[PDB]
C-alpha cells in the first residue's frame, strides 16, 4: 500500500472508531476490510485477526496500524456463476428460498441483513435476476 | 433302505429285518434228499426239501445238516438254505437290502472268505459285515462289560469284554453242543432199552431233550434219590403215540456240559473254562466280569443251569466277592436281537464292505474291516 | 475420505446400546476427535483396524424402507426405528419384502375400515407399510396367477402375533365382501382361549410362551368369497409335559385344572394342590403373578362350548388330563436291578384306574413287564426301574399329544364347511430363534425349525432379485447367494447331532455326557460351525444363523427318550368306562421313534406345506420388557432384531446393490451438481456422464433400464459432495451480501 492509500485508509478506519482512542475493535477489523474492498469469510478474518477470543474480540481495541499487516494478509466470476447456478432453469431464484439457504446455510446470516439487500430487487413473481443482482452488489 | 439281520448256526436259522424286535423267520436248517424210489407218477418229486418242510416230511427223508460245529460242511446246501430264506421266507431280494452275518470266534477264514463271496457274487448283495456273536449278545444285553457264555448246536464259546474292548487271547473254544448232547442222550438212553438209529429219530430225540432235560443242583445227592425211587420218573409219546419213560438218565443228560469225562472229551466242564477265561484277563477287570456274566444260545436254556453256576463258580471263585449270573429269558434270541440293534445304529453304517471295496481287492478284503 | 470434521458417526455405549457422535477434526492414518451430544469432549481409539459406523444424512433416515438407506448397520436400523416409532407413532416398517412390526401395548385406530378400503387396489409401493398391505398383496397375488399364497409370522410371542393375524383375517373378509356369509374370524378368535390353554407354558423368559406353530387356512371360492377355514398344528413340544427346568411350567392346561379342582364339577377327580404332582411340581413356580388360573378356566370352559364340545366330552377332556396328572404319581421299587414293583395297593395307580376303568392288576401288571413276541413264542420281561420310569413318561406324552390332535380336530370340525376349497390363503404362526443363557433340547428344536424357515426365506428373496434383475436387463450373475445348507446339514444329516443322539438312546448303557465325545470326535475341528467351549466338555456350540448358540448335554437323553410299550397302550384302549379314551387311539412303527426323529418328521410335513406356496412374511418385535406402551429400549430391540434375523437379513442385503433410484428421481436431486455441457437431451445418457465423472470406481453402480444401482455407501457419498459444493456456494454468496452490508455502513460513515 502507498502513502495515498493508506492515508484513505486511515482515514476510513477512524470513521470506524466510535471511541475517539484512534482504535477499532477486533470484531470492527472484519467490517474495515470490507468497507476496504475486500471480501474476507469469516474464517479468513479470524485466521488474520489470529482466532481471537470473544473478550478481546468484543472489548479490545487496536489502532490503524495493528489492523494494517492484517489488511495485508487479508488482500494477498465464472465460480460465482456457477455459485449462482447452484440455486437455478429460467434464470431466477425463489425469495423464499434464498432467504432459507442464506439464513439457514454456510455463514448463516439474519434476515434483516438479507432483507435490506434484497429489497427492490424481486419481481412480481418474486424472482431475483441473479447475475443482475451479482453485478449490483460487487460494483 | 433297511438291511438284513440274519443269523447262521448249526440248528436253527434266524432272520429279520434290522429294527425289529424279534425274527421274523425261525426255521431249522435242513437239507433232505429223499432216498425212496418214487412209485407214484404225478407225485411232483422234488430236486430237494429246505428247512421246515424236511421237518415235516422228515420220516421220508435223510436230512443233512450242512453246518457242523461253526464250520461250513458243503457250500451248495448253504447256498439253498439263504436263497430259500431271502426269496420265500422274507420275500425280499438280497439285491435290494444289505446283509449282516455271524459266525464263531475261531473259524478257518477260508469260510467267511467263502460266505463273502457267494454274497456278492451269487446273490449281488449290496454291502455286508461279519459280526462275532458274543458281541451281539452284549449289545442284546444292555451292556458294555460282562464275560459271555453261548453255546448253540456245534460250539461254545467264551469271550470277555470290558468297556467294549475284546481280550483275543482269553478267547476259549469247546465243541460241547446241543448236538454232542443229543448223541450222548441217545447212547444213553440204549442202556435204558430204547434206541433210535435214522437221522430223523435223532431229532425225536432231540425233542425229548428239550422237553424234559434238567440240570442237577447237586448231582450225586439226585442220582442217589433217583435210585432210592421213581419220584424224578417221568414218560413221554413218540410221534405214532408209543409211550417211552426215562429215569435218572433224564438230568444226565445236561450234566456232561459240566462233566466232559462223560463224553470222554478231555477238556474240563463249562466252570473251568469260564474261570480259566476270567483268570486270563487282566486283575482289576475280574472284579467287574464276575458281577456281570451272561448267557445266550440255546444250549443254555436247560432249567437250572444258571443256579447250578451260581452254586459252583462261587465254590471254585475267591470267596467274598460278589458273583452274580444274568439269564434273560429271551437269551434263545439274544444274539439276533444284538443283531438288530447293531445293523440300526447310525455309526455302522460307515463299516459295511461296500461292493466296489470287494471288487478292488477280493474276499481277502473281510479280515481288514471286519474282525 | 469420507471421514471428515462435521461428519457424524454412532459410537459404543452401554447406557443404551448405539450413542450418536459428531466428528471435530478430520481423521489421518490412531486417534478421533469427537463430540456427543453431552460433554461434547471425547477421545476415540481406533483399536486394531476398527472404524466407527458413519452415520447416514436425515434425509434418508425416517423414510419408510431400510433397504433405502444408504449405510445399512445395526445403528442405523436401530435408529430410524426408534424414530419411526416415537416421532411418528408409524409401527410397521419395511425391509425388503419383510415386513417389520413393533407393538404398541396402546390401542390404534389405524386398522379402521376405512383405510382397508384405502388399501385395498393399491401395490405396496404406493403406500406406507401396514399390515393391510400385505393381505392386500397376497389376495392380489391369488386372483392374478392361480397359485396359493401364505403369510408368515414370528417373534416371542408377547409381540402379539396374534393380533397381526386378527387384523390380516379381518381385511380378508371385508375387502372379500363376505361378512354376511362368514363367521370365519369369530370361531379363529372364539378358538384362541383353546390353544392358548393346551399349547402354552411359562418359559423362564417369558409367560404365555406358545410352543406350538399353528397355521389356519383360509379357504376362498372360485370367486374369491370366505368358504371357511381349515386348521393345522406343527412342532409341539412334547417333552415339557414330563420334564422342565426350573421356573418353567407344563402347558397351562394343568394348573388351569388345579385350580378349579375343588368345584364339585371335578370332585371325581380328587385333584390335590397344583404342586402335590410330579409333572407340575418339578417347575418350582405354580403361580404366574397376575393370573387368577380359575378366571383363565372359565374363559376355556366358554370358548370349548362356543366351539360346540359338549358338556359330556369337555368332562372326558378334564378326565384324562387328571388321569395324566395321578399317572405322573406313581412310583416304584427295584427290587433286583433287572425288575421293579409296585407297592401292594398303591394309592395312586388305584386313582388312576378308577378314572380309566381299567383294572388295578391289569396295568400293575403290564406297567412293569414287556412282551416280546417271536413267530413261534412270546416272552414276557421285566424292565428296570429305570425304563419303567422312561416308559411311563412316554405313555403320558403319547396321550397328551393324541388329545391335543383330537380337539384340533374337533375345532376344524367346527371351522370346516362344505363347499370345494378353490384355492386358499394361510396365515402361520411360529416362534424365532430362542436362546438363553441355559440352552437345552427344546432350545435346539426350536433352532433347527428356525434354520429351515430362513433357508427358504433365503431362497425365496434371492429368487425375487435374481428376477428382478433380469427384468432390468443387468447381468444376474453379478448376484452371489449365501446358503445356510452347511448348519442344516450340521443338524439333520446322517451323523449329525440329531442322529448321534437318536443312537445314543439305544446303544447299552448310553449315557447323558458320553454322547457328548461322540459330537466332539465326529464334528469337533472336521466341521465348520461346530464348537467346543473351553471351559466344559458338557456342553458344545453351533454357529446357527443369526448368532452363537451353546447347548448343554445336561437333559438331552431322559428328554428324548420315547418309547411306547404296545400293550400298555392295548390296555387303555380297551376300556368301556367312557367313550373318549377309545376314541383318541382310533386311527405301528410310530411308538419306537424319538422325540427328535418324530420333530423332524413334523418339520417336514410344514416345509412341504409351505414350499408348495408363495409367501409373504411378517415379523413381530417387543419394544420393552414392561409394557410401557410407546417406549423402545434399544438393549431388548437389538436382541429381539437378531433373535428375527432382521439385522443378519439387512447385512445380506448390504453385500451388493440394496440401493436404487430412477434416472428422473436421481437425476432432479444431483442436477445441483451437473455443469451446462454435461447436461444432455438425454436423462439417461447425462446421468451416466455424471455418474461416471463423479464416481470413477464403475464396480460400485450399475445402469439398468429405469434404475441405477448402487453398492451400500455410494448415495451417502453423493450427498456428502453435494452438501459439500453447496456450502462452499453458500457460504461465497453470503460473505458477499455480508460485504455489501459492511460497504453501506462505510457509505453511511463517508456520507
Ligand atoms: C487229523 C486232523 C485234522 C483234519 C481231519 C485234517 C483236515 C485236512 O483238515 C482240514 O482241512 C479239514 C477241516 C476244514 C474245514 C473247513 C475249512 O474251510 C478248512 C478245513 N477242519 C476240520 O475238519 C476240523 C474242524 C474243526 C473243529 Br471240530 N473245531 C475247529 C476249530 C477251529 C477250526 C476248525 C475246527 N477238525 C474236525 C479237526 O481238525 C480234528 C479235530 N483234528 C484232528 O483230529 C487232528 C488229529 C488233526
Ligand atoms: N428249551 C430248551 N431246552 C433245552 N434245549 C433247547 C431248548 N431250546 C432249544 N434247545 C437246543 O438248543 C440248540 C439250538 O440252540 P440255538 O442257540 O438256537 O442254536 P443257534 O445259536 O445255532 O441258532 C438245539 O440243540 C436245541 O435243541
Ligand atoms: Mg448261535
Amino acid at each position: 500500500f502507498n502513502k495515498d492509500q493508506l492515508e484513505e485508509f486511515k482515514e476510513a478506519f477512524e470513521l470506524f472508531d466510535r471511541v475517539g482512542d484512534g482504535k477499532i475493535l477486533y470484531s470492527q477489523c472484519g467490517d474495515v476490510m470490507r468497507a476496504l474492498g475486500q471480501n474476507p469469510t469469516n474464517a479468513e478474518v479470524l485466521k488474520v485477526l489470529g482466532n481471537p477470543k470473544s473478550d478481546e474480540l468484543k472489548s479490545r481495541r487496536v489502532d490503524f496500524e495493528t489492523f494494517l499487516p492484517m489488511l495485508q494478509a487479508v488482500a494477498k466470476y465464472e465460480d460465482y456463476l456457477e455459485g449462482f447456478r447452484v440455486f437455478d432453469g429460467n434464470g431466477k431464484v425463489m425469495g423464499a428460498e434464498l432467504r432459507h439457504v442464506l439464513t439457514t446455510l454456510g455463514e448463516k446470516m439474519t434476515e434483516e441483513e438479507v432483507e435490506t439487500v434484497l429489497a427492490g430487487h424481486e419481481d412480481s413473481n418474486g424472482c431475483i435476476n441473479y447475475e443482475a443482482f451479482l453485478k449490483h452488489i460487487l460494483s | 433302505t433297511t438291511a438284513l439281520v440274519c443269523d447262521n448256526g448249526s440248528g436253527l436259522v434266524k432272520a429279520g429285518f434290522a429294527g425289529d424286535d424279534a425274527p421274523r423267520a425261525v426255521f431249522p436248517s435242513i437239507v433232505g434228499r429223499p432216498r425212496h424210489q418214487g412209485v407214484m407218477v404225478g407225485m411232483g418229486q422234488k430236486d430237494s426239501y429246505v428247512g421246515d418242510e424236511a421237518q415235516s416230511k422228515r420220516g421220508i427223508l435223510t436230512l443233512k445238516y450242512p453246518i457242523e460245529h461253526g464250520i461250513i460242511t458243503n457250500w451248495d446246501d448253504m447256498e439253498k438254505i439263504w436263497h430259500h430264506t431271502f426269496y420265500n421266507e422274507l420275500r425280499v431280494a438280497p439285491e435290494e437290502h444289505p446283509t449282516l452275518l455271524t459266525e464263531a470266534p475261531l473259524n478257518p477264514k477260508a469260510n467267511r472268505e467263502k460266505m463273502t463271496q457267494i454274497m456278492f457274487e451269487t446273490f449281488n448283495v449290496p454291502a455286508m459285515y461279519v459280526a462275532i456273536q458274543a458281541v451281539l449278545s452284549l449289545y442284546a444285553s444292555g451292556r458294555t462289560t460282562g464275560i459271555v457264555l453261548d453255546s448253540g448246536d456245534g460250539v461254545t464259546h467264551n469271550v470277555p469284554i470290558y468297556e467294549g474292548y475284546a481280550l483275543p487271547h482269553a478267547i476259549m473254544r469247546l465243541d460241547l453242543a446241543g448236538r454232542d448232547l443229543t448223541d450222548y442222550l441217545m447212547k444213553i438212553l440204549t442202556e435204558r432199552g430204547y434206541s433210535f438209529v435214522t437221522t430223523a429219530e435223532r431229532e425225536i430225540v432231540r425233542d425229548i431233550k428239550e422237553k424234559l432235560c434238567y440240570v442237577a443242583l447237586d448231582f450225586e445227592n439226585e442220582m442217589a434219590t433217583a435210585a432210592s425211587s421213581s419220584s424224578l420218573e417221568k414218560s413221554y409219546e413218540l410221534p405214532d403215540g408209543q409211550v417211552i419213560t426215562i429215569g435218572n438218565e433224564r438230568f444226565r443228560c445236561p450234566e456232561t456240559l459240566f462233566q466232559p469225562s462223560f463224553i470222554g472229551m478231555e477238556s474240563a466242564g463249562i466252570h473251568e473254562t469260564t474261570y480259566n477265561s476270567i483268570m486270563k484277563c487282566d486283575i482289576d477287570i475280574r472284579k467287574d466280569l464276575y458281577a456281570n456274566n451272561v448267557m445266550s444260545g440255546g444250549t443254555t436254556m436247560y432249567p437250572g443251569i444258571a443256579d447250578r453256576m451260581q452254586k459252583e463258580i462261587t465254590a471254585l471263585a475267591p470267596s467274598t466277592m460278589k458273583i452274580k449270573i444274568i439269564a434273560p429269558p429271551e437269551r434263545k434270541y439274544s444274539v439276533w436281537i444284538g443283531g438288530s440293534i447293531l445293523a440300526s445304529l447310525s455309526t455302522f453304517q460307515q463299516m459295511w464292505i461296500t461292493k466296489q471295496e470287494y471288487d478292488e481287492a477280493g474276499p481277502s478284503i473281510v479280515h481288514r474291516k471286519c474282525f | 475420505e469420507l471421514y471428515t470434521k462435521y461428519a457424524r458417526v454412532w459410537i459404543p455405549d452401554p447406557e443404551e446400546v448405539w450413542k450418536s457422535a459428531e466428528l471435530l477434526k478430520d481423521y489421518k492414518p490412531k486417534v478421533l476427535q469427537l463430540r456427543l451430544e453431552e460433554g461434547k469432549d471425547l477421545e476415540y481409539c481406533l483399536d486394531p483396524k476398527e472404524l466407527p459406523p458413519l452415520r447416514n444424512p436425515d434425509i434418508l433416515v425416517g423414510e419408510n424402507d431400510l433397504t433405502a438407506l444408504s449405510y445399512l448397520h445395526e445403528p442405523a436400523v436401530l435408529h430410524n426405528l426408534k424414530v419411526r416409532f416415537i416421532d411418528s407413532k408409524l409401527i410397521y416398517t419395511y425391509c425388503g419384502i419383510v415386513l417389520v412390526a413393533i407393538n404398541p401395548y396402546e390401542q390404534l385406530p389405524i386398522y379402521g375400515e376405512d383405510i382397508i378400503n384405502a388399501y385395498s387396489g393399491q401395490n405396496m409401493g404406493d403406500m406406507d407399510p401396514h399390515i393391510f398391505a400385505v393381505a392386500e398383496e397376497a389376495y392380489k397375488q391369488m386372483a392374478r396367477d392361480e397359485r396359493n399364497q401364505s403369510i408368515i409370522v414370528s417373534g416371542e410371542s408377547g409381540a402379539g402375533k396374534t393380533v397381526s393375524a386378527k387384523y390380516a383375517m379381518r381385511y380378508f373378509a371385508t375387502v372379500s365382501g363376505s361378512a354376511s356369509e362368514a363367521n370365519v374370524e369369530e370361531k379363529v378368535l372364539a378358538s384362541n382361549p383353546i390353544m392358548e390353554s393346551i399349547g402354552n407354558a411359562k418359559t423362564t423368559r417369558n409367560d404365555n410362551s406358545s410352543r406350538f406353530g399353528k397355521y389356519i387356512e383360509i379357504g376362498f371360492d372360485k370367486r374369491y368369497r370366505i368358504i371357511g377355514a381349515n386348521m393345522r398344528t406343527y412342532l409341539l413340544e412334547k417333552s415339557r409335559v414330563v420334564f422342565q427346568a426350573e421356573e418353567e411350567r407344563n402347558y397351562h392346561i394343568f394348573y388351569q385344572l388345579c385350580a378349579s379342582a375343588a368345584l364339585p364339577e371335578f370332585k371325581t377327580l380328587r385333584l390335590g394342590n397344583a404342586n402335590y404332582f410330579h409333572y407340575t411340581k418339578q417347575g418350582g413356580s405354580p403361580v404366574i403373578d397376575g393370573i387368577d388360573d380359575a378366571k383363565e378356566m372359565v374363559n376355556t370352559r366358554q370358548a370349548c362350548t362356543l366351539l360346540g364340545i359338549s358338556d359330556s366330552y369337555q368332562m372326558g377332556i378334564f378326565r384324562i388330563l387328571a388321569g395324566i396328572l395321578h399317572l405322573g404319581n406313581v412310583e416304584f421299587a427295584s427290587r433286583d436291578s433287572d425288575s421293579c414293583a409296585i407297592p401292594p395297593k398303591h394309592d395312586p395307580l388305584t386313582i388312576f384306574c378308577d378314572l380309566m376303568g381299567v383294572d388295578y392288576e391289569e396295568m400293575a401288571h403290564w406297567l412293569c413287564h414287556r412282551k416280546l413276541a417271536t413267530a413261534t413264542e412270546t416272552y414276557i420281561k421285566p424292565i428296570s426301574k429305570l425304563h419303567a420310569i422312561n416308559a411311563r413318561d412316554a405313555l403320558a406324552k403319547h396321550i397328551y399329544a393324541n388329545l391335543f390332535n383330537w380337539i384340533v380336530d374337533h375345532v376344524n370340525k367346527a371351522l370346516h364347511s362344505t363347499v370345494k376349497q378353490h384355492s386358499f390363503i394361510g396365515v402361520l404362526d411360529i416362534y424365532g430363534f430362542e436362546t438363553f443363557e441355559i440352552n437345552s433340547f427344546e432350545q435346539f428344536c426350536i433352532n433347527y425349525a428356525n434354520e429351515k424357515l430362513q433357508q427358504q426365506f433365503n431362497m425365496h428373496v434371492f429368487k425375487l432379485e435374481q428376477e428382478e434383475y433380469m427384468k432390468e436387463q443387468i447381468p444376474w450373475t453379478l448376484i452371489d447367494f449365501y446358503d445356510n445348507q452347511p448348519c442344516i446339514n450340521l443338524i439333520e444329516a446322517k451323523m449329525g447331532v440329531l442322529d448321534l443322539l437318536d443312537e445314543e438312546c439305544k446303544m447299552p448303557k448310553g449315557s447323558d455326557d458320553t454322547w457328548a465325545q461322540k459330537l466332539y470326535n465326529t464334528h469337533l475341528n472336521k466341521c465348520a460351525l461346530f464348537e467346543k467351549p473351553r471351559l466344559s466338555n458338557k456342553a458344545f456350540i453351533i454357529k446357527h444363523f443369526a448368532d452363537k448358540v451353546e447347548y448343554q448335554c445336561e437333559g438331552f437323553l431322559e428328554k428324548n427318550k420315547d418309547t411306547v410299550y404296545e400293550e400298555q397302550i392295548k390296555v387303555l384302549k380297551s376300556s368301556k368306562k367312557f367313550k373318549l379314551l377309545p376314541e383318541l387311539f382310533q386311527d405301528s412303527k410310530e411308538h419306537k421313534k424319538t422325540v427328535g426323529h418324530q420333530f423332524r418328521n413334523s418339520l417336514h410335513l410344514l416345509m412341504e406345506t409351505l414350499n408348495a406356496t408363495t409367501p409373504h412374511y411378517v415379523r413381530c418385535i417387543k419394544p420393552n420388557d414392561f409394557k410401557f406402551p410407546f417406549t423402545f429400549d434399544e438393549k431388548r430391540a437389538v436382541q429381539q432384531l437378531r433373535a428375527c434375523g432382521v439385522l443378519e437379513t439387512i447385512r445380506i442385503s448390504a453385500a451388493g446393490f440394496p440401493s436404487r433410484w430412477t434416472y428422473q428421481e436421481f437425476f432432479s436431486r444431483y442436477r445441483v451438481l451437473m455443469k451446462q455441457k454435461d447436461v444432455l437431451s438425454d436423462r439417461k445418457q447425462t446421468c451416466k456422464n455424471v455418474l461416471e465423472k463423479l464416481i470413477l470406481d464403475k464396480d460400485k453402480y450399475q445402469f439398468g433400464k429405469t434404475k441405477i444401482f448402487f453398492r451400500a455407501g455410494q448415495v451417502a457419498y453423493l450427498e456428502k459432495i453435494r452438501a459439500d459444493k453447496l456450502r462452499a456456494a453458500c457460504i461465497r454468496i453470503q460473505k458477499t451480501i455480508r460485504g455489501w452490508l459492511m460497504r453501506k455502513k462505510y457509505m453511511r460513515m463517508r456520507r
